[PDB]
């Protein structure tokens, strides 16, 4: 068809849901990292005889 | 010498404990080297062999991506145990030497 230009197909609902899910997943992974680090910090005293 | 035969077992046990302590500390130090295998010795068999070293690979527990099989918890417990047994061997050897001494003092 002549006289019409096609735009993008970026769905905003999908983008918003993806951002929410990404933020929540990032926070969960940061919490896991903190837990593991604290556990190793507590565990690295056994070596004291 | 007869004096060596009495103190041979404890001296060999003490030396083997020191060697295994060095091996465990090497395992701890190289924890971050990718591709490093955790090595250890079987204390009883080597003690038989010396009284009458070969390094054995540790069986990995968790598969890492960089090929490092060193586990923190297992070797930390083994390190503490080896330290305790080294102290016990020192205590036993010192007691034997002190007894041999008080036999002579007079």
């Amino acid at each position: 068809m002549s006289g019409v230009l096609e735009g993008s197909n970026v769905k905003p609902v999908e983008a918003m849901t993806d951002m929410i899910a990404n933020a929540r997943r990032f926070e969960m992974q940061m919490k896991v990292i903190t837990s593991v680090d604290e556990n190793e910090g507590r565990a690295n005293q056994l070596l004291s005889m | 010498d007869r004096l060596d035969a009495a103190l041979r077992f404890q001296q060999e046990a003490l030396n083997l404990r020191a060697q295994r302590q060095e091996i465990l500390a090497a395992n701890i130090a190289n924890a971050d080297t990718p591709g490093y295998q955790a090595r250890d010795i079987d204390f009883a068999s080597e003690l038989k062999k010396v009284m009458v070293v070969d390094l054995l690979y540790r069986v990995p527990d968790q598969p890492s991506l960089d090929g490092n099989t060193v586990d923190m918890d297992r070797e930390r417990t083994q390190f503490a145990d080896n330290s305790l047994k080294y102290q016990m061997g020192l205590t036993v050897l010192g007691s034997q030497l002190k007894g041999m001494m008080n036999v002579l003092q007079g």
